[PDB]
């Protein structure tokens, strides 16, 4: 469905122009080699991939501009109403899960070693068992996050936080 | 080997190893499932 | 004590000193006794605006049917003022207002002082005390009668009814697409097949 | 059905060595079943207890909500567009609306993302109050068993009846969880409604089984 | 000239005095600390402003403090 | 790197939809969004004593003027 | 009163690196002439690279 003045890539002539332009370049390169030789095969693999890629973009409801290149929709309302949520909105959730995981693993390891005798030695020599255990137990990180938040164990109190003369 | 694993546990070795695996994984995904936009 | 539900036990903070108490506060919004006095004013205030708003919304339909004037419908007046002129009681020489933004500005400019004065407890720029007014008297009570707890309960009760009524008017107008008395007429005609649950 | 050291157990009469030590019959639904040792840490055991009750109660409302609009369409003539549970949802897609009791003057909802966002926001509030154990609706008596507004009939006032009813709740919960897991797998395998699945096994006890689908794998 | 001031947090370690390259500071007797000596700055006309003393001082926010001011040929470190 | 490897179709080209919405509300009809001044039926458009609007809309939908330039990635 | 040797204090001197932080008491001086009698040791070194400092009683919370 054409929105925001954009055409769907599946029914855009400029899209086809682009595909033609890439495939023609590859043909020109192929002229130099012999139809059985291994460079030839490489250029054929390249061309195959190329045509496949354009076909994929065509059956994905991507939206082309005047340049004939696909454009992404980032307002979540527009994305969900017109079937474009896979462009930005799903990746959002995907990034925020993995970033929360990495944070949780890092915070966890740091809070664990902080109770050791020399905690700074465990920062330059990683406790690898401890780190692997933390990395694999941290797949359900919102458990820990919402617990820490609602309980109050997420934030240090202001009285315990070093601060300047203000 | 008696302290070789502790050497492998040091930060730049663990970093090189972890990035190498993480990079390798992303390369292999981008071999199998290319051109995700 | 009379309560909103058979046998239902009242909160601790709802004791029965104030008119309209039926021990109704599931969401615990009047735990803080400082907020409870504000809410009490807000309840009566919302009530009085709902009563005036209900009467003022029935008036176009009634005045239409009794052959007094062809007033716009309550959900049409802003459209009328926006596209054409709003002439009082039909009469094109009365008021004859044409611009919705000047109506809105006027509404803020007239209701600003009045609202501040109400809150401040006097015609002054600073509140007299930490207490809400809600029952002024003086010029606002010309017939010299009132502020009895029975009458207060009568106000509260009619208010609450009108606020539920006003919610009705909004939803009705959206759904049925016609005026409120028309909706009553429709239900009074054939009640089994002119209602919400029949489609 | 009971508590204590001589309660019903999960291997019945043959349940001598089948009980771990940390399950001493203090909490509802202790049949001494924990073969993977998940509850050996007692903080983890408190967590899991809350989780088993959250999954259970949600599973109960779920199974009732997956069956009820199909039943209403079957028994009564309520004209739901796609009344099956795994087909509901798609009704709000395209240009279609969601009308409660198939009446287009009831919710008439057409904006999927507005629906979802309202749900997440409401839940972010209510779940944060749940986890804290204090909120607008009051302070909880126990994290899993709040009481107050949540118990308006006062059925938790009697101690012994409360102790029994905890065992009723956890056992209905477990059943409902197995029901819901049933619904999911049935839809995944048979592709038909779960009332049609029941009708098919009521009509014919025989071949109409999981062992009509098993040969195809 | 620069101005060098000594505050009462001094612990009389003598490190600033040792550090100074133009003999501005000396240790005089005092009773405010266990070492029974404080630093002092009599010859501030000879201070070049290097702040070596403040680098030497071990108290938390220094007890010796150099406030740079007006330049002279002495403070500007000129051999011409 | 997409341009360098000869694959301009794999660029990330996010549309500025929030600025295009604002432009649509001001009266630009190039984004087919039909709101406020770009809808004929709105209160904002049909405000009787508007009267600056014909001039304004002529201006905002003329490529020569720089009155709200068209925008993209 | 003084803190006990070995006890934990919180610094309340605003110009200090260790403000709002906790240290161990190592020594208290008993003379009244001394202006900063309490010696405190911290785990985190300051910008100078030292880990110890003298304090008065009115700069500690014990
Ligand atoms: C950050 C700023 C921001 C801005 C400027 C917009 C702007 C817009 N939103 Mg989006 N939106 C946003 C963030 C934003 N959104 C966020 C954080 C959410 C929750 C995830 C949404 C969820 C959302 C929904 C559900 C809808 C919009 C819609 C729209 C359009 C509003 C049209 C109208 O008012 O009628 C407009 C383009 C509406 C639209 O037209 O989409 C088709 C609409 O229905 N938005
Ligand atoms: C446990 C690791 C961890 C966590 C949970 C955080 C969390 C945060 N950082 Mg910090 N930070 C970290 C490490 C961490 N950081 C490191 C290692 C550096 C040095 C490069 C920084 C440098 C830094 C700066 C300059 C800023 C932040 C800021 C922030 C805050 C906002 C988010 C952000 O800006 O991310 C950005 C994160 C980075 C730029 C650093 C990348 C962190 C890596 C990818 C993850 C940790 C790596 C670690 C080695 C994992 C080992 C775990 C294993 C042994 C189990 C957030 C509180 C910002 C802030 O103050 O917000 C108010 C801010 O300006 N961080
Ligand atoms: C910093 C912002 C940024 C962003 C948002 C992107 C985003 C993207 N890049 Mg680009 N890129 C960038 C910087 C960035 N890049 C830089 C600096 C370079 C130069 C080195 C590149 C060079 C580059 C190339 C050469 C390519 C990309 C590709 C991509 C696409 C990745 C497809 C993929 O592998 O997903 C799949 C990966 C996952 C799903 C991660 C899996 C993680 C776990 C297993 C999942 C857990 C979830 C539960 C994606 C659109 C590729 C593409 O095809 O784009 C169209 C591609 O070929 N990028
Ligand atoms: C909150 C209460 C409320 C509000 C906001 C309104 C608002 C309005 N009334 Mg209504 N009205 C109300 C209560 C209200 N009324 C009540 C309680 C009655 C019975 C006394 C009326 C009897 C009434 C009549 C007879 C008319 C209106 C009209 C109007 C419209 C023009 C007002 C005007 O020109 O004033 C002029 C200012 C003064 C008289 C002062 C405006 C939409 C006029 C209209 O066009 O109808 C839609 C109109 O002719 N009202
Ligand atoms: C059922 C409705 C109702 C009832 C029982 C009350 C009762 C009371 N009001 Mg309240 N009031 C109401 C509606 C009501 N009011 C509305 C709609 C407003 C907004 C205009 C107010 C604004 C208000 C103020 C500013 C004050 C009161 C005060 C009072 C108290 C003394 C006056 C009195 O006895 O009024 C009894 C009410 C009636 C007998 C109803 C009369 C029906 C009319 C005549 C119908 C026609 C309305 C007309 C079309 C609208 C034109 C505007 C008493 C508790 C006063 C007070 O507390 O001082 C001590 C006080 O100062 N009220
Ligand atoms: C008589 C022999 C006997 C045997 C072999 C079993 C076997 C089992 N019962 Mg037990 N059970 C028994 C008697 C028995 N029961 C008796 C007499 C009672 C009291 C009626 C129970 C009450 C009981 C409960 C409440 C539960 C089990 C459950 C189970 C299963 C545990 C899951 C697993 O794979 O191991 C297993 C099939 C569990 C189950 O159904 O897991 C799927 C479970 O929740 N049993
Ligand atoms: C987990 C519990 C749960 C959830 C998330 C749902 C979710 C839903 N129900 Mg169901 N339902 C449930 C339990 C549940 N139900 C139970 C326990 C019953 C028996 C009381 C029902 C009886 C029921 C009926 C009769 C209908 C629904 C309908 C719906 C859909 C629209 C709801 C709506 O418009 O909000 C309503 C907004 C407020 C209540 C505010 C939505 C899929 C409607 C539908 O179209 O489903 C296909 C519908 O007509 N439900
Ligand atoms: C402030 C608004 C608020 C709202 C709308 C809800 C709404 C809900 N709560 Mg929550 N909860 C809240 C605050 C709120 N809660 C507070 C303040 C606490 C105490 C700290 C809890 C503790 C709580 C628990 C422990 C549970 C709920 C559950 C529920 C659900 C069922 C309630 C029920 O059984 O009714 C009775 C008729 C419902 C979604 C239950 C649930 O969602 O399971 C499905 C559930 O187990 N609530
Ligand atoms: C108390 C409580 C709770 C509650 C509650 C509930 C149910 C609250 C509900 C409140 C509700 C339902 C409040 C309505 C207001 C209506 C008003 C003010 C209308 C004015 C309307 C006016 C002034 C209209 C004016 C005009 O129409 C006129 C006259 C002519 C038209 O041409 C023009 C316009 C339209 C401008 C909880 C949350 C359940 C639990 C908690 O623990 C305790
Ligand atoms: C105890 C134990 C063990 C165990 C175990 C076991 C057997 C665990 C099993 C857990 C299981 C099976 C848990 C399912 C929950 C399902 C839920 C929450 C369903 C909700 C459903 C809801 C809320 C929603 C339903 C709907 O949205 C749907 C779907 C579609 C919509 O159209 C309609 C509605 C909105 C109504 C081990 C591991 C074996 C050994 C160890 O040692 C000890
Ligand atoms: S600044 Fe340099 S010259 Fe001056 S007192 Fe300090 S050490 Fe001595
Ligand atoms: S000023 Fe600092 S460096 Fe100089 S003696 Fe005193 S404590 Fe030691």
């Amino acid at each position: 469905e054409a929105i925001l003045g954009l055409t769907p890539c599946a029914e855009s002539a400029k899209f086809q122009k682009v595909l033609t332009k890439e495939v023609k370049a590859l043909e020109k390169r192929e002229k130099l080699y012999e139809p059985g030789s291994a460079p030839f095969q490489a250029l054929e693999a390249t061309k195959a991939k190329t045509q496949a890629r354009f076909a994929k973009y065509a059956e994905s409801g991507l939206l082309c501009g005047a340049d004939g290149l696909p454009h992404l929709i980032s307002d979540p309302g527009l994305a969900v109403k017109y079937g474009h949520a896979g462009e930005t909105l799903i990746p959002t959730i995907g990034f925020l899960y993995v970033a929360g995981y990495i944070g949780t693993a890092g915070r966890t390891y740091l809070q664990e070693i902080s109770t050791r005798q020399k905690p700074t030695q465990s920062e330059i020599i990683i406790d690898v068992p401890l780190a692997t255990s933390i990395a694999f137990k941290s797949w359900d990180w919102p458990n820990k996050a919402v617990k820490e938040l609602a309980s109050g164990t997420l934030l240090e109190d202001a009285k315990n936080v070093p601060v300047s003369r203000r | 080997m008696k302290y070789f694993t502790t050497y492998l546990s040091t930060a730049p070795v663990v970093a090189v190893l972890w990035f190498t695996l993480t990079a390798s994984l992303l390369i292999e995904i981008n071999r199998f499932f290319p051109d995700i936009l | 004590r009379p309560t909103w539900f058979p046998g239902a036990e009242a909160p601790a903070w709802l004791t029965g000193e104030f008119p309209g108490d039926r021990g109704f506060d599931p969401c615990g919004l009047a735990r803080d006794p400082v907020d409870f006095a504000k809410f009490r004013d807000s309840e009566v205030f919302h009530g009085r605006w709902a009563m005036l708003g209900l009467v003022g919304c029935l008036v176009p339909e009634v005045f239409g049917n009794l052959g007094i004037a062809q007033l716009p419908a309550w959900y049409d007046a802003a459209t009328v003022a926006n596209t054409s002129n709003l002439d009082y009681l039909g009469n094109p020489n009365l008021v004859h207002a044409s611009n919705v933004s000047f109506i809105a500005l006027s509404t803020l400019l007239l209701m600003g002082p009045v609202e501040a004065w109400r809150w401040n407890g006097a015609l002054a720029s600073e509140a007299k005390s930490a207490e809400r007014t809600t029952y002024p008297g003086g010029p606002f009570d010309p017939l010299k009668l009132g502020a009895s707890p029975e009458l207060k309960l009568k106000e509260i009760k009619n208010g609450r009814l009108a606020m539920v009524g006003m919610f009705g008017f909004w939803a009705q107008s959206y759904v049925t697409g016609e005026g409120p008395l028309a909706n009553l007429a429709a239900h009074l005609a054939d009640p089994a097949h002119n209602n919400l649950l029949n489609t | 059905k009971w508590y204590g050291p001589n309660r019903p157990k999960w291997l019945g009469p043959l349940s001598g060595g089948a009980v771990p030590e940390y399950l001493k019959g203090e909490y509802a639904g202790d049949y001494g079943f924990d073969t993977a040792g998940l509850a050996a840490d007692p903080k983890l055991f408190q967590r899991y207890r809350d989780a088993e009750l959250q999954n259970g109660r949600w599973a109960m409302l779920g199974v009732l909500g997956c069956l009820a609009p199909e039943v209403l369409s079957n028994v009564f003539g309520v004209p739901y567009p796609e009344p099956v549970w795994f087909k509901t949802g798609a009704t709000i897609l395209n240009g279609g609306s969601i009308d409660y009791l198939a009446n287009p003057k009831l919710i008439h909802a057409s904006n999927l993302l507005l629906t979802l966002v309202l749900e997440l926001v409401f839940f972010f509030a209510a779940e944060t109050w749940r986890e804290a154990g204090e909120g607008p609706l009051g302070k909880a008596q126990d994290k899993s068993y709040p009481g107050g507004v949540f118990d308006p009939l006062g059925l938790s006032k009697d101690p012994a009846a409360f102790a029994e009813a905890k065992v009723k709740e956890v056992k209905n919960g477990r059943l409902a969880m197995l029901a819901m897991l049933g619904l999911f797998v049935q839809a995944g395998v048979t592709g038909q409604s779960p009332l049609e699945n029941l009708s098919a096994h009521l009509a014919n006890p025989g071949v109409n089984f999981w062992t009509s689908y098993a040969p195809t794998l | 000239s620069h101005s060098v001031k000594i505050y009462n947090t001094c612990i009389g370690c003598t490190q600033c005095v040792r550090a100074c390259p133009t003999d501005v500071l000396e240790m005089v007797p005092w009773d405010g600390c266990k070492a029974g000596q404080i630093a002092s700055s009599p010859r501030t006309e000879d201070c070049v402003g290097c702040k070596r003393c403040e680098s030497a001082c071990p108290t938390d926010f220094l007890s010796v403090r150099v406030y740079l001011g007006s330049e002279t040929s002495r403070s500007m470190g000129l051999a011409y | 790197v997409m341009q360098a490897f000869g694959t301009p179709e794999k660029q990330i080209l996010i549309e500025p939809v929030f600025a295009q919405w604002i432009q649509s509300a001001h009266g630009k009809n190039i984004y087919e969004l039909n709101i406020l001044l770009s809808s004929d039926s709105s209160n904002a458009f049909s405000a009787s004593q508007a009267i600056w609007l014909p001039g304004w809309l002529n201006g905002i939908n003329d490529k020569s003027t720089s009155l709200f330039l068209q925008i993209g990635p | 009163a003084g803190p006990a040797r070995g006890s934990t204090v919180k610094v309340t001197r605003p110009e200090s690196y260790w403000y709002n932080q906790y240290g161990k008491v190592i020594s208290v001086d008993e003379s009244g002439a001394i202006r900063y009698p309490v010696v405190v040791r911290f785990e985190k070194e300051n910008y100078q690279g030292v880990t110890t400092n003298n304090f008065a009683l009115d700069e500690l919370e014990y």
